[PDB]
């Protein structure tokens, strides 16, 4: 599922 | 959007945003389909609920969609979520629309992805949780029309909203 992009 | 139809079968689990990057969206999940309790375990809270960060994507394939399909027919195993902006007021949900489409929806549909949000169970703290946000496509519709028509009903108005699939696994 890839990694997107958000804040961790 | 007549949530006094819907509500009777399928009922709102979650109240609160998504987050991905830095733009934000205060949703309200409506159930669709599925295990109920499975948004109740997965869907986090303290103060209402906070926001769903977007960690992964599901490329939204043909042959996935079949996969899917495959988790999506035995509810149980998955819980079919329906996100849409939930705003103060009038004024306030144009708002919360206005960003949605243009964070999540544009974004998950320009990817034609899955926005995959990793929860952990509340004790268990594993993020073995997968909730896949796909956007307002032909896929979700079909299927929102299919599982929930008392809810469909009231998001063809509203078609900038989120599908959101609860995964076990």
């Amino acid at each position: 599922y890839e990694t997107l992009s958000d804040s961790e | 959007v007549d949530m006094v139809q819907l509500l009777k079968k399928y009922p709102i689990v979650w109240q609160g945003l998504l987050a991905l990057k830095n733009d934000t969206a205060a949703v309200q999940l409506h159930f669709v389909s599925g295990n109920n309790v499975l948004a109740h375990r997965s869907l986090p809270l303290s103060e209402g609920g906070p926001p769903l960060r977007i960690a992964q994507r599901m490329r939204l394939e043909a042959t996935q969609l079949e996969g899917v399909a495959r988790r999506m027919t035995v509810e149980t195993d998955y819980c079919l979520l329906l996100a849409l902006p939930c705003g103060r007021d009038q004024e306030d949900v144009v708002s919360q629309t206005e960003s949605l489409k243009a964070a999540f929806i544009t974004y998950l549909q320009a990817k034609q992805a899955a926005g995959i949000i990793n929860v952990p169970n509340p004790g268990s703290n594993q993020p073995a949780y997968v909730l896949q946000i796909f956007p307002p496509c032909e896929f979700s519709e079909s299927h929102l029309s299919r599982l929930a028509p008392d809810l469909l009903a009231s998001i063809s108005n509203i078609s900038p909203h989120l599908m959101i699939v609860i995964a076990s696994v």
